[PDB]
């Protein structure tokens, strides 16, 4: 009795999750948009929750931030309750149940949204995942949301390799794109990007959320002129 | 029965039962498309609709309402022929309320629909009149068009007091001669006392409201105007300069310029100019004609449907290219 | 077309379709009138004997508010109790906070007010009455008539009911021909011939004449029931003016 | 497929054109004031306020909504900010609010949306310069520039073809008032027009002096001889 | 067939012109749809019985429970177990605790048979509400009693009724056969009887359940071998 | 038919939860039978997408402590906020009484959440059921229960809630007698891989059995056991 | 007196139309032409002045409860257009708002203040499908301390502006146009006079003029705003008003 | 056939001022068994013949004590005769605590007015559809009146209401200079009522539990008499 929340998202760009052997890989597309409505702003696909976890959305920016914002606020209480930050799991059922609640309770809508929940705790390392507006969530080894995910999945299926190096998901997860993009071209100003690494060299978790120049040189690497 | 009814349903016609309005008009229109609007009374001058057909109309109601039927009542035909001619003398009293509902529905909120099914039972009213019921129906109106309190709302009605103008310069061309002198010389008088002299695009002016009034009913009475523009051409395309100087405000602007299309239209046009339901006060069909002829196998008859139209005269068609080049080139 | 089936709607002309049904009510109603004399009020009420079984010394028309304000109504009976229990809580009110009697058009006011608060909201419908009232105070004398829009003026004579139409027709010749204004005793006399001339449209039915007055002279502005024989006095007065 | 916000929308639409314009240094938010007779004294009802002494606002749609709306916005933007904070609100803060108001009154059954459209422009210090448009949705959206009601389709297109990331606060003034001129319903001067600001503090409009942490009103709206002076150039 | 609508059908809280309101009538009717159960009282005991839906041998036991224990003196049956039936039964457990400990006394029977009438006129807090109860107790000053109390928040008590499957001939052969003489072992057999003749001639332990209220054991519900040796004592008396 | 005179509506009343009951028979298969000395549940897997993430994937069957067990066909997303109610209520239930949940207090208070879901109007009834399993503190008789979207709530000798569960009910029927059931858990354990075998939705990725034994001893049986498992004749 | 739950369509209560309008509102504006009386009011030099129709046709009414114009406080006043409960309404609120203020602020209420809080609850009643519009219009008068003589108006959907001059009722376009010709002949924002004797003659004038009736006493109202002092004139006042305009012409 | 536009409320009227929903519920009334009252000057009688579902059934309550000197009876709805009776014990309970005095009869009347007028003035709400006869001593006399759910109370010397109530209500007409002056005699106005009721039994016979009968007046208090307490009446 929400499948009307999920066709909702089908519409809304599009998001890529690749998992490496080591770190995970996180694309998504902006929309072309208005001339004058303004993109410097908040409102964007791949947000953050924590120092290891990221999240790229499909569905509307006004459903995404209080999510997201509630993520942050749990995320904080957890690293203030416990001086060890949240594991990858606990964010996204603590997320999914919110979000059960609110499809299941008559005295509310569900939330037209779907985030891609990528993340590193030592407790089963790099995870990979998908919620969406009926509250159940799953772990995946590559997933996309959102615009074009059919196109996007088969490619996906057919160049995944579990064995990957974090280098080979950000060619794939380019490479992907540029296959299913809507623009017969892909551009910097259009793609946000962000990836998770262990460190610099040391244990740490590392987050890149890339600025567009980061972006260019990737593209360039990557074939895509 | 019928004019009864048709007394009764026009009292009834509401400014707040829109629905109610529009029902009581079609039954309006379909007795007036049916019955000839004219007095059947010739030196029977004892007869009178109260105390001829109301005695026979409360006599039949009660003798069906307590069960019985219409086969068992019987009278004279005589009596029920003086109950049918004092029938038609009460005419000109649903006229005048008619009017006075016509003037009160110009302040109404109706829709287009409903104020153009008003027009066409207004005009098939008047092609079922006869030339007396007619010549007061005329003054009448004409009398009610400078003489009201109803043009006081923002955004009046004015085709339902406009296009009856226009129908009786349609039946009557010896009218507009006059019609079209007291307009322009209150449009003057709108015009010197300051109407459009205040601008703004997107709304008509309360202070507009009687300019637009009798500009409008101008440009209907133009329309319809044909040979009778002739005798005052000059004086219309003095005031149409005079006009086209004075009032730049641009929603009367494309009000203001439809007088010229009205002038030239009606200089070369084609068309009908009688529709009435009986012509020009002739023939002899029998005074037995409430119906007009529909079942009657006599309607095909060329000297019942011999229309007069309308054929653009040689001095209209110079005074239609005096127009077009002088306001053109102007 | 559905402009009329609830209480705050305006139709298209800007009238209030269901106070327009509610003063029907008030013309279905026992005829009441009021008289404004040279230093009171007297009121009169046509009381239809229904049947033998009614208790005929409890069964009263004419409404005391306060000592000094008089009241009648036509139309919905358990409508006008609860105005004159308003009333009487309202006069009660301002008697406990200023220790002297209400002004008449005090109260008056506070009854338009009430009574057009029932105008407003969909959630509720008008009163189905008009009530006269009036009465005697530091100013002299008033006379009011409250209609079931909220709606009221002083008058020099009130009349509401089946009968108003003859009334209203009547009280027009009393201040025709007594345009100085009308002794008291004079006006309980008057009343009763305007009661029984209301009654003649009505004939089929009994009735009892009511009458009450409040009179600076006659009642030390005190509000009373017209008894015993200055009854029968005005009685015999309409009885030979009928004729 | 229509409802009731759709025709909030409507009303929006059919209300009188307003503007927002986002410079290198500061925005402009402009309208005209239409009059509804000549006897009207239109100083007496202001197009553009003050929320806050760095956020100002301008609308589109039924203009008693818009009043009841402002006053609401002033108290939100004191009962919020100043009176737990001590400060005044981001133009975000503010925005949020007032579309939670807006949102309130499309939820709530027996009330109906707010007939306006609002262009809410202000500073702050880490966001800068910034416009948004709020709508009876209770929706909010950031623009470079912007245009709400009847001339809103013409004056966009022109906004479109104008406006660059390198505008000063004094050329977008000129753009604004080309804007305006264009869509005009009555006549155009200073009198017809309201136009305000937000761009450099101004010290004088503080009222005192004194306190050196104070700086004064960087929201102004313009006098009406200073739009004449801008319009015999214009 | 032909239609018989009125114009006054499914009106909510309205009257219609006679001074009915058909939404309680309708509620009332529905009564009989349910699964039949039968009361009878005597100077010996209230006996409540009631046919059961037929189970899967794998099912041990269940939940769903047609007669219940309100008190130690009060028992109670239903025609349908929706969620107003188990919204009344709570709210009677919770009126019978409360008074226990406001007197130091039993509730009389027909305070509490009163008490569910209540929310059913308040709808929890014109509307019917929930399902039809028999009410079986024993209280000191009024005896033995049976009620039935019904959607539209009013009640009558009966010296037998039957409720659900069955109403016209189901009652019918009750007022044949009630007594004030009955023994509890006679009450007993008509109901089991009285059970056959609806039950289109079926009678088992998996088909019909009993109880009874005496003043000594109170409210108790009969075993299956109970009932079973009391469906053999029909078949033998019967047959005699 | 029950049109009779044309009549319609003459009850003037609705009650309908059985949208969510529907859900619960398109949902895996789940089955639980005693023992003499124990309890088996058996639950359908479901096939899994090509690039899913197996590590984190729940058991399906659920711990609520160490001598009680959960499993369901219905609703995914449901069913957590159920099991959580379950675990939350059975910490707080060991914490405040000093002993461990009872079986019945579990499904009792399970039926309690599924009742006021069905109540309040406001909400949906959970589109699940559950089955509900172990031993008591100090005891050693098997007990094994039901749930439904309802509120209903029954304990079974064998049961099974799924889509081709009705032939599930018949085999269980067929072998089980409550007079001699199936005493040995090697008796018990083949007894629910005949049925699993017969009607799931099966594959390669197919069944997750767990045993129950009394005195907390709960055990998922290996993907080699319920291999091993596998004795047969045929002809 | 209570809020419910209750049905209704989009032209029984206050609603958006397909096209955006609110008829509950626009037909509240037609409410107000219902007693059929026109009102004027014009600023002099130090005092604001209105003046009113007054229709008594029956008989039986006492005159002196007929009343179109109301004291708010000691420094304002007005004058209603719209049926007599709705305007005892509108009087009855505006006397507690202004109580109400001079209690809080500790000044009296200015005309500006005044009329945007009728237009603000009016704006309350035009949003609310449970509660009506009123069908009055609110013509407030002072000569206040801040701005000088002041005319504010009110109406149905809350709008409101201050005035120069203002006429209100069923023939007020006329009497609107003969102030607009006055205004573009004088050039000035009020009428050019220092005593409230020759303003409110200037305004009994300009009504006679534009209504083309003569006016006995009983047939006028009038008020005369002056600081410290709103004002109504008896009807030995107006005469003297009235009996000033036969000798000057 | 025909379709009453004017009758889905209670807060609707008719074109013609009529309360449709009042008047079904006046309609009511005539759907319970019938009830007489009658008074003298130093005693009033209720009588009721009460109704059963079927022969296994407890008889309806039709009379109801308000206090020791005051009480009522109920035809057409029997829990609407609950929520005014329960009100009315209320009323009683508080005027003897709070003014030392039995609440009068009158003072009740109005009391059962105010609230039953309340309910015929509001959306959602129905009008009351039970019609009562109260009989009441207090310092006045002995007093009967008939309350109609409209929110109206008529003082009477007697009067039936319920299903067939005209037989005993003309034969009350008929007989009234007899009974009003049965006075220190109880009997013969018990006997006056019963001869009443059997006029509107049309063809029906009393019996000991279909037969109700209650008084009150001077030495006596109000009491109710049912089942063989009836007996001597019959």
């Amino acid at each position: 009795q929400v499948e009307y929340a999920l066709e909702s998202i089908s519409h809304a760009g599009t998001a890529i999750g690749i998992m490496a052997s080591d770190g995970i890989v996180l694309a998504a597309e902006r929309k072309v948009t208005s001339t004058l409505l303004e993109q410097d702003t908040s409102t964007e696909k791949l947000y953050k929750l924590n120092d290891k976890i990221a999240v790229a959305v499909a569905g509307l920016t006004a459903d995404a931030e209080i999510l997201i914002n509630t993520a942050r606020i749990h995320a904080q209480n957890y690293l203030k309750t416990y001086n060890e930050d949240i594991p990858v799991e606990i964010l996204v059922r603590r997320l999914s149940d919110i979000k059960q609640g609110y499809t299941q309770h008559g005295g509310l809508r569900p939330f037209g949204v779907s985030f891609i929940y990528a993340g590193y705790d030592d407790r089963y390392g790099y995870q990979l995942y998908t919620s969406n507006p009926s509250g159940n969530y799953t772990g995946w080894k590559a997933i996309s949301v959102g615009a074009n995910t059919s196109a996007a999945q088969t490619l996906l299926q057919m160049d995944y390799k579990d064995d990957m190096k974090v280098d080979d998901a950000i060619e794939l997860a380019l490479k992907t794109l540029s296959k299913t993009t809507d623009s017969s071209a892909l551009t910097y100003d259009r793609l946000e990007f962000a990836t998770i690494r262990k460190g610099a060299n040391d244990g740490e978790v590392y987050q890149k959320i890339f600025k567009p120049q980061e972006i260019k040189d990737i593209l360039v690497k990557t074939g895509i002129t | 029965h019928i004019t009864n009814v048709l007394s009764m349903l026009v009292s009834k016609l509401d400014m707040n039962d829109t629905n109610l309005t529009s029902n009581l008009i079609n039954g309006i229109v379909s007795i007036a498309a049916f019955i000839p609007i004219q007095d059947l009374t010739g030196e029977d001058d004892y007869i009178s609709f109260e105390s001829d057909t109301l005695p026979l109309v409360q006599q039949h109601f009660y003798h069906i309402k307590c069960g019985e039927s219409s086969k068992t009542f019987r009278v004279d035909d005589e009596l029920l022929n003086n109950a049918f001619k004092a029938s038609t003398t009460v005419f000109q009293s649903m006229l005048k309320v008619y009017v006075e509902k016509i003037f009160q529905l110009v302040d109404v909120d109706l829709e287009d629909s409903l104020v153009t099914k008003i027009n066409q039972t207004t005009m098939i009213l008047q092609e079922s009149m006869d030339d007396k019921i007619f010549n007061y129906f005329a003054s009448l109106l004409q009398r009610n068009f400078w003489s009201n309190d109803s043009f006081k709302e923002k955004d009046p009605n004015y085709e339902l007091v406009t296009i009856p103008l226009a129908a009786l310069v349609r039946r009557n061309n010896g009218l507009s001669k006059e019609l079209v002198r007291t307009l322009l010389f209150h449009i003057k008088e709108q015009i010197k006392r300051g109407a459009g002299s205040v601008r703004s695009t997107s709304e008509i002016q309360q202070r507009d409201v009687k300019l637009v009034l009798y500009l409008t009913a101008l440009n209907d009475v133009l329309r319809q105007c044909h040979e009778s523009l002739l005798e005052y051409s000059d004086e219309l395309i003095t005031f149409m300069k005079y006009l086209y100087d004075n009032v730049t405000n641009p929603p009367l602007d494309v009000i203001t310029s439809i007088v010229i299309h009205s002038a030239l239209a009606t200089l070369c046009t084609t068309e009908i100019t009688d529709c009435r339901l009986f012509p020009e006060d002739s023939k002899i069909p029998e005074k037995d004609r409430w119906g007009g002829l529909q079942f009657d196998p006599r309607r095909f008859d060329k000297q019942h449907l011999s229309f007069q139209w309308h054929v653009p005269s040689s001095d209209e068609i110079t005074l239609s290219i005096s127009i077009l080049e002088s306001l053109s080139e102007y | 077309t559905g402009y009329d089936l609830s209480n705050s709607v305006f139709s298209p002309d800007g009238r209030n379709f269901q106070v327009e049904y509610a003063v029907k009510a008030v013309e279905n109603g026992t005829t009441s009138i009021g008289i404004k004399c040279n230093d009171g009020v007297v009121f009169a009420v046509e009381k239809l004997i229904t049947s033998k079984l009614l208790v005929p010394q409890k069964n009263v028309k004419i409404q005391v508010v306060d000592r000094h304000i008089g009241c009648v109504y036509s139309g919905l009976i358990p409508d006008g109790r609860h105005l004159v229990n308003r009333g009487r809580e309202e006069a009660a009110s301002f008697k406990k906070l200023y220790k002297t009697p209400i002004p008449i058009p005090a109260f008056a006011d506070r009854l338009g007010q009430y009574v057009q608060a029932h105008t407003l909201y969909n959630s509720v419908r008008p009163f189905g009455v008009s009530t006269i009232f009036g009465g005697v105070d530091k100013n002299g004398a008033h006379l009011y008539m409250l209609e079931p829009s909220g709606s009221y003026w002083g008058y020099k004579g009130a009349a509401t009911g089946k009968g108003r139409q003859s009334a209203k027709a009547e009280l027009e010749k009393l201040v025709d021909h007594h345009p100085e204004g009308l002794s008291a005793r004079e006006a309980v006399k008057q009343a009763a011939k305007i009661i029984y001339l209301a009654h003649e449209d009505n004939k089929e039915k009994d009735f009892e004449l009511e009458i009450s007055w409040c009179s600076l002279s006659e009642t030390n502005g005190l509000h009373k029931f017209v008894k015993g024989d200055l009854l029968q006095e005005a009685i015999d007065f309409a009885q030979k003016e009928i004729n | 497929k229509l409802g009731q916000i759709d025709y909030a929308l409507t009303a929006v639409k059919q209300g009188v054109t307003s503007l927002g314009i986002k410079a290198t240094n500061g925005v402009v938010i402009a309208t005209e004031k239409k009059s509804s007779s000549p006897l009207a004294m239109s100083e007496t009802l202001s197009k553009v306020s003050l929320l806050t002494p760095d956020i100002g606002a301008v609308y589109s749609g039924m203009g008693p909504d818009y009043r009841v709306l402002v006053d609401k916005s002033r108290k939100v933007a004191h009962t919020s900010y100043k009176r737990i904070y001590g400060e005044y609100p981001p133009t975000k803060l503010l925005v949020s609010e007032v579309a939670k108001i807006m949102q309130e009154a499309t939820q709530s059954g027996g009330v109906r949306p707010f007939g306006v459209s609002l262009l809410i422009a202000g500073h702050d210090e880490f966001n800068g310069f910034s416009l948004y448009q709020v709508d009876p949705s209770g929706s909010y959206f950031p623009w470079k520039a912007t245009a709400i009601g009847k001339g809103s389709v013409a004056a966009k297109t022109f906004l479109e073809k104008r406006w660059n990331d390198e505008l000063e606060l004094e050329d977008a003034i000129h753009i604004a008032l080309l804007t305006l001129k264009e869509s005009v319903e009555g006549e155009f001067n200073g009198d017809t027009i309201e136009l305000a600001i937000i761009g450099d503090e101004n010290p004088d409009l503080l009222g005192y002096t004194g306190i050196p942490t104070d700086k004064g009103p960087r929201f102004r709206k313009l006098t009406s001889q200073e739009i004449n002076d801008r319009l015999e150039a214009l | 067939m032909f239609l018989t609508r009125s114009e006054y059908d499914r009106g909510v809280s309205t009257f219609s012109p006679e001074g009915r309101l058909f939404q309680v009538e309708y509620s009332l009717e529905a009564i009989k749809l349910g699964s039949t159960a039968i009361g009878i009282a005597t100077k010996e005991g209230v006996v409540l019985g009631v046919e059961k839906r037929a189970t899967s041998p794998l099912l041990e036991s269940d939940s769903i429970e047609k007669i219940v224990e309100i008190d130690r003196h009060i028992g109670c049956a239903m025609s349908g177990l929706t969620a107003d039936a188990r919204s009344m039964i709570e709210h009677a457990r919770t009126a019978a605790v409360t008074h226990n400990l406001y007197y130091d006394e039993d509730i009389n029977v027909e305070s509490l048979t009163q008490s569910v009438c209540d929310l059913a006129l308040r709808f929890g807090e014109s509307r019917p509400f929930g399902v039809a109860l028999l009410i079986a107790g024993h209280d000191a000053d009024d005896g033995y009693q049976l009620f039935h109390a019904e959607p539209s928040g009013t009640f009558y008590r009966y010296n037998a009724k039957a409720i659900g499957s069955g109403s016209e001939g189901a009652q019918a052969e009750l007022l044949n056969e009630w007594h004030s003489s009955l023994t509890l072992k006679e009450a007993e057999l008509l109901v089991l009887k009285i059970l056959k003749q609806v039950m289109e001639e079926k009678l088992d332990e998996n088909n019909a359940q009993l109880s009874c209220i005496t003043k000594q054991d109170g409210f108790k519900i009969y075993d299956n071998e109970k009932t079973a040796e009391l469906i053999k004592e029909l078949k033998e008396k019967e047959a005699a | 038919y029950d049109r009779a005179l044309s009549i319609f509506s003459p009850d003037g009343h609705i009650f309908q939860v059985e949208y969510a009951l529907e859900a619960v028979k398109r949902g895996t298969c789940a089955v639980g039978v005693k023992g003499k000395n124990c309890v088996v549940l058996g639950c359908e897997r479901r096939s899994t997408l090509k690039l899913q993430d197996t590590r984190i994937t729940p058991s399906k069957v659920s711990k609520i402590d160490s001598h009680v067990v959960l499993s369901f066909s219905g609703l995914n997303a449901d069913s957590r906020i159920l099991i959580e109610k379950a675990r939350v209520e059975a910490q707080s239930h060991r914490l405040t009484l000093e002993d461990p949940v009872t079986v019945e207090y579990l499904t009792r208070y399970v039926a309690g959440v599924q009742q006021r879901y069905t109540q309040s109007g406001g909400v949906r009834p959970f589109g699940v059921s559950t089955l509900i399993a172990g031993f008591d503190p100090r005891d050693d008789e098997p007990k094994l229960y039901q749930t439904e979207p309802s509120g209903i709530y029954s304990s079974w000798s064998a049961q099974t809630i799924g889509r081709n569960s009705k032939t599930v009910r018949e085999f269980l029927e067929k072998n089980y007698d409550r007079k001699e059931p199936p005493a040995t858990v090697e008796e018990c354990v083949k007894l629910t891989v005949r049925s699993l075998l017969e009607v799931v939705q099966t594959g390669a990725k197919n069944i997750e059995i767990t045993v129950v034994k009394p005195d907390s001893d709960i055990v998922a049986l290996s993907s080699e056991e319920i291999n091993q498992y596998v004795t047969q004749i045929e002809q | 007196a209570a809020a419910a739950s209750a049905a209704g369509y989009d032209r029984h209560i206050t609603i958006f139309s397909p096209e955006g309008r609110l008829y509950q509102v626009e037909y509240a504006f037609k409410a107000t032409n219902q007693t059929n009386i026109n009102s004027l009011a014009v600023r002099g030099k130090d005092c604001t002045v209105v003046i009113s129709q007054k229709k008594v046709p029956d008989k039986l009414l006492d005159p002196t409860t007929v009343s179109y114009i109301f004291c708010i406080s000691r420094t304002i006043g007005m004058v209603v257009n719209g049926p007599i409960p709705d305007a005892r309404n509108a009087a009855l609120r505006a006397k507690a708002e202004a109580a109400e203020f001079r209690y809080k602020y500790g000044y009296d209420m200015p005309c500006d203040v005044l009329a945007k809080r009728m237009a603000n609850l009016s704006q309350i009643y035009t949003q609310r499908a449970y509660m009506r519009p009123l069908g009055v219009i609110l013509t407030f008068v002072s000569v206040d301390e801040e701005l000088g003589p002041s005319i504010y108006k009110t109406d149905p959907a809350g709008y409101y502006v201050g005035y120069k001059a203002t006429a209100t009722g069923p023939k007020q376009q006329e009497i609107t146009t003969n102030l607009e010709n006055h205004f573009k002949k004088s050039k000035i924002d009020h009428i050019n006079e220092e005593s409230w004797e020759k303003v409110v003659e200037f305004a009994i004038t300009h009504m006679i003029d534009a209504l083309g009736t003569e006016f006995s006493k009983n047939d006028l109202e009038v008020g005369v705003a002056t600081k410290d002092k709103f004002f109504t004139l008896s009807a030995e006042n107006i005469e003297e008003r009235l009996v000033a305009i036969a000798e000057q012409d | 056939m025909f379709r009453n536009n004017y009758d889905g409320d209670t807060v609707t009227f008719s074109p013609t001022g009529r309360l449709f929903q009042v008047e079904y519920a006046l309609e009511a009334i005539k759907q319970g068994s019938v009830t007489v009252g009658l008074r003298s000057n130093t005693h009033a009688v209720l009588v009721a013949l009460k109704r059963n579902a079927d022969e296994l059934s407890s008889y309806q309550k039709k009379i109801i004590k308000c206090d020791e000197h005051m009480g009522l009876s109920l035809a057409g709805l029997a829990p609407d005769a609950r929520v005014l009776s329960n009100y009315l014990r209320q009323q009683c309970n508080y005027s003897s605590l709070v003014f030392n005095r039995k609440l009068a009869v009158e003072r009740a009347g109005h009391l059962l007015c105010d609230k039953a007028q309340k309910n015929t003035q509001s959306y959602g709400g129905r009008p009351y559809g039970v019609g009562l006869l109260i009989i009441g001593y207090d310092k006045s006399g002995a007093h009967l009146l008939e309350f109609q759910p409209s929110g109206n109370v008529t003082e009477l010397y007697g009067t039936a209401i319920g299903a067939r109530s005209q037989g005993a209500k003309t034969y009350l007409e008929r007989t009234l200079d007899t009974f009003i002056k049965i006075d220190g005699n109880p009997d013969e106005l018990i006997k006056a009522g019963v001869e009443a009721i059997s006029q509107s039994l049309r063809d029906e016979s009393l019996t000991v539990d279909n037969l109700s009968i209650a008084i009150v007046g001077k030495d006596t208090p109000f009491t109710i008499y049912d089942g063989e307490a009836v007996a001597k009446y019959i």
